[PDB]
């Protein structure tokens, strides 16, 4: 009972979603530029510990006072206007902020090679690549004053740039048709371990 | 009569059945009983005999592994030998004085005799060879040893009321018997195992009794944390609680 | 079951007391053997002396009673040391990783403010017991070991702890 | 005799003496024991591990209670409480008995990774036991120094220290007598026992025809 | 319902192996290209490690290097020549990260850990320019590592094997690929058809 | 079949139970004897490892130091004093083999790999003697050891316990072994009595 | 089956052989007093490599042609006339007199502590300790050359007695008692083993 025929709870349950990500999708959904670079730390004449003070100091939160103070990146990240999802949307918290900086921006640490796969999205490709490039910049700057706080209790070591901050020229994300075949497939597993109580 | 001196009876009368049905022709049940652990002692000692003697330099590899594996097949019968006791004799429960129980705990008895004329015997041997064979707290493993007896019996009892009409049931907790043989410590040493699968370890009450019974018999045997009697203790008094609630409901329900 | 998510609901979303989180990522390194003071450390974070050290410094007694409608988070009044020990050690997290050899301390409280100065404070005094410790053995026989911050102490806006919409589901699966 | 047994009886008899044994001692003659926590160390000043070991090896020690005795009279204080039987050092007992019962009062914990040897000292008072762990930290330094000292003096200055991460911390309440836990525990498992006695007698019952 | 009575079992063994067999052999028979492939092993050693040799599988697979690359020998229009070839010619216009992801496919690097030798397989559709590509791969491979040790502020490539010129194509394997797509169609045809007389069953 | 009819129950129990329990209460609450045990820890460092110790735990139980022990404090006199027991008793005109397991069975080393602490127990039927019989063997240790590394071509024995004096007997512990007695008695009686009624049954 | 009857068979399988293995062990066997010794080697002003040579060495044919041409242990062995399987029989061949000395000599290794002891079976007991002691001065002469021939090739190395030869005062050996026990339960076993077969 409860209107358990078939065209009903269908409505209900598949078509509409999957429409409304669709247009979402084709319709609302802004794009993204990825700008990958690939770096390591090398001592000028023990480099694993500051790979990882790296990694950490990415993810960190005066890294992205410092980012923001430089580039504005609160005032960028809220442009696209009709991607109510994906944007920055203004007078949030500084918690959600550094929580939307670490979606954004994604550090992969290869150990075998010691190796650090920064990529970096946006809604520009320059903007992107000018970020890639400021957090390289900063990461050499922090180790660089990491090891001059301990002389100074009285240049060390270098960035190592396998990979620059490459241009994209267009956006890996969002991957429309990737989520929505997903999302067909999630959707037709519901409906049939739902069909299945009966 | 008294209705003790029926139980009486009727326990001596089922296990003299079950110990005539157990030992087919002329007793060759026990050439069978007394071949696996001489076996099993054999295989293990030759492959790991080497691993031991890395492992720790106080104990021998046979008297280590007979106190590992004695009572864990003392287990293994208690578990296994009970649950079938209620539906193989389904047709004796029609003589006025035969319950359910009985038969269960006629298996019980003839199981804890058996492996312990085996466990007797085979410590009498290892002594004789020129082995350690005295225990050096004899008191706290006979404690361990009837916490295991009385957690065996337990579960077999729990599992025999449990899966009295699913044979599945019994086929695949006896295939998941198996792992327990070698999650509980009974081959190898258990301290030669990294930390993080400690506290995952540390669920299982068998390993618990298996390496309390191992401090009270051999000297000095440093024993882990988390080792306490406590746990075994209250798991076997709540499976024993547990089965015999279940029996009392499902009381009639046997043919 | 409606009566627990009545009482839970009207609790969390009338009687809960906001409590701010500070996040710290430090580590001890030798000027020119680490683990050793780190481990040291974080023995000494939970301690009792450091306890004592911040409570004539900072007046934690007092500042974790100031709520009054949250008694399941409040500091009560004429409690005794063990017990403000233990609510110490349950406000102030410690965390290690040793892959890198990390130690991240989340500072609670009531206030953004007295969190960020309840972490500086907490780095200070171990920098300090670092050196002090280090000194005791260095004049028996008759400034070296320096704690660097991988992240300062934060100043947090909002309150991250009492997850109540979290909470209220966990609440509902069971 | 066995059938004569009822429920009240077997109530009476498992569940309700030992609850009345069990709360009258712990709520009106057991005695408190504050406990005195200490974390320390040993590291050379100009192999910690073997000095770690040793340690913990001496405060187990028989000469180190003797010491220990003859200081602070620690079987005076520990024969004060009268209300506690089971707890209390009977005067006039054996000096094997002694050392059981300071072994079982000092608790000492080891963290092999951390490296850290922690001391938790027992007593009736907080300031007695706060000086028994004083007392304890300073002839375990003092016992290292002379270790050291005779070592050098068989092969032909402080070489050796013991650094404290915490010093002992006075109590403010007794922690180790746990009343309400252990009644709590108990009480599960009377009523488990006394639930199992019940229906195997049950079960013995059932053969009456 | 009528339609598992449609196929009658002919028509989808039509569908499910002529048709797939029939294309398969027309695209490799007639319209496939040939990939000629230039092999080379190197490895990294100091004039007087491990990582840099990692190193250098990164940056093998890399961006700029394929920007020096594109620049030098003009890939982007050697690869777009076999105009027959829909699937494996390089087409006009396509992005940066298109043109990326065919340089990868056409360039593989392997290396084991036994014996530390980095090995790079180069493809072309021609021997010469695949010769050509292997070299210039190795050369400003040997330059990276050379302005690494300089800027870092004295390391050599070993050049074990060098790269060869290679005589005939090797990858656009014809007769294998068909043998392995008539096992697979096969299956699937096998599965399908007891599957659809299942339900043709059932469904009744 | 008629030899165990006489068996019957009554006289199986007082057979299996009755005696054993009364022979070992006589003989452990009458005939028995005390022995205190002194207890010193040791281990041996140079004075600027492991091994060292081993060989001194093979030492403390070889014949050499019996014999200078038994030279020097008689301990073949002294284990013959307590005549009222029979079995712990060194009888006297017994062989160097059996002073030498009765000696190893009075001294007990134990050691542990963590710590690498070496710890002697040694029994006696004084303490005065027990704590003498130690200090004995700790003396000789440390003159070994020092002996061996003088003939090698700087060796100490650091004593973390000193041995002590015993108060009151620890081994001869009565009560638990009276119980540990019974608990083994019970179970063998009960297994023999079930193993008789069961070859009475099948007999006829 | 034939002779299958229980008494004819019981007598001629178990009690004919303990009763010759009775007769032989308290009548005929004579007794070897074993002397013991625990060495291990040190270097002077790897020491496991010298130890498995000593072990080895100890096992070899030169030293028992040394030990024969010094202490006579071929006429020493054959002194016993009453105990035919025990005794050395005279005219032997070498290599049985090899196997001979073996079984009378037993060495044992520990390899944590790295202690060698020697155990020498003999028909009087100071013979016995006469063997143990030219076997360790033999031992220490042959580690002493083996360094000795390195260095002439253009005193090095000391051999460590935990615990001298010892002089016994009865024989360890043939233990009577215990072996005839285990022969009981063995052939009492084999009895029934057998009559399981009928």
């Amino acid at each position: 009972v409860s209107r358990l025929t078939a065209k009903r709870l269908q409505w209900a349950l598949v078509y509409l979603p999957m429409l409304v990500a669709t247009v979402y999708f084709l319709v609302f959904s802004a794009d993204r530029y990825v700008s990958e670079s690939v770096i390591t730390v090398r001592q000028t004449s023990a480099s694993r510990e500051d790979t990882c003070y790296l990694q950490t100091y990415i993810h960190s939160m005066g890294l992205l006072q410092k980012l923001d103070q430089q580039l504005k990146l609160r005032e960028h990240f809220g442009t696209p206007l009709r991607d109510p999802l994906f944007r920055l949307w203004g007078g949030t918290s500084q918690e959600w902020f550094l929580e939307y900086y670490r979606s954004r921006v994604e550090v992969l640490m290869d150990d075998i090679c010691g190796l650090l796969t920064v990529r970096v999205q946006g809604f520009e490709p320059e903007f992107a690549q000018a970020l890639n490039r400021a957090i390289l910049e900063e990461s050499e700057r922090f180790v660089n004053e990491l090891s001059h706080r301990m002389a100074r209790e009285q240049k060390l070591k270098s960035l190592v740039v396998v990979e620059p901050p490459v241009l994209p020229e267009i956006a890996e994300y969002p991957r429309r048709w990737y989520n929505l075949a997903t999302l067909l497939v999630v959707c037709c597993l519901i409906y049939g371990v739902v069909s299945l109580v009966v | 009569r008294s209705p003790w001196q029926i139980q009486q009876a009727v326990l001596f009368a089922l296990f003299l059945r079950e110990l005539k049905t157990r030992l087919g022709g002329r007793w060759l049940g026990v050439f069978w009983v007394l071949l696996e652990p001489v076996a099993h002692i054999a295989v293990m000692t030759t492959l790991f005999s080497l691993a031991h003697r890395a492992a720790m330099p106080s104990i021998e590899y046979p008297v280590f592994l007979i106190t590992g594996l004695i009572p864990f097949f003392m287990f293994r019968g208690l578990v296994t030998r009970l649950m079938e006791a209620i539906d193989s004799n389904r047709g004796l429960f029609a003589y006025r004085q035969v319950k359910p129980i009985d038969t269960v705990i006629a298996r019980a008895m003839l199981e804890i005799s058996l492996q312990s004329i085996v466990y007797l015997i085979a410590l009498g041997t290892l002594g004789w060879l020129g082995f350690h064979f005295l225990p050096v707290r004899a008191l706290e493993l006979a404690g361990v040893s009837a916490v295991l007896i009385m957690l065996g019996a337990s579960l077999g009892l729990f599992f025999a009321v449990v899966t009295n009409e699913i044979p599945q049931a019994r086929a695949i907790v006896r295939i998941s018997l198996l792992p327990l043989y070698f999650v509980s410590g009974v081959i190898f040493p258990v301290h030669t195992i990294p930390p993080q699968y400690l506290p995952l370890l540390q669920l299982n009450p068998v390993l618990h009794l298996i390496e309390l019974s191992r401090a009270s018999f051999f000297p000095q045997y440093r024993v882990l944390q988390g080792i306490n009697l406590a746990y075994p203790a209250g798991f076997a008094l709540l499976s024993l609680f547990l089965a015999l609630m279940l029996y009392r409901l499902r009381r009639h329900q046997l043919a």
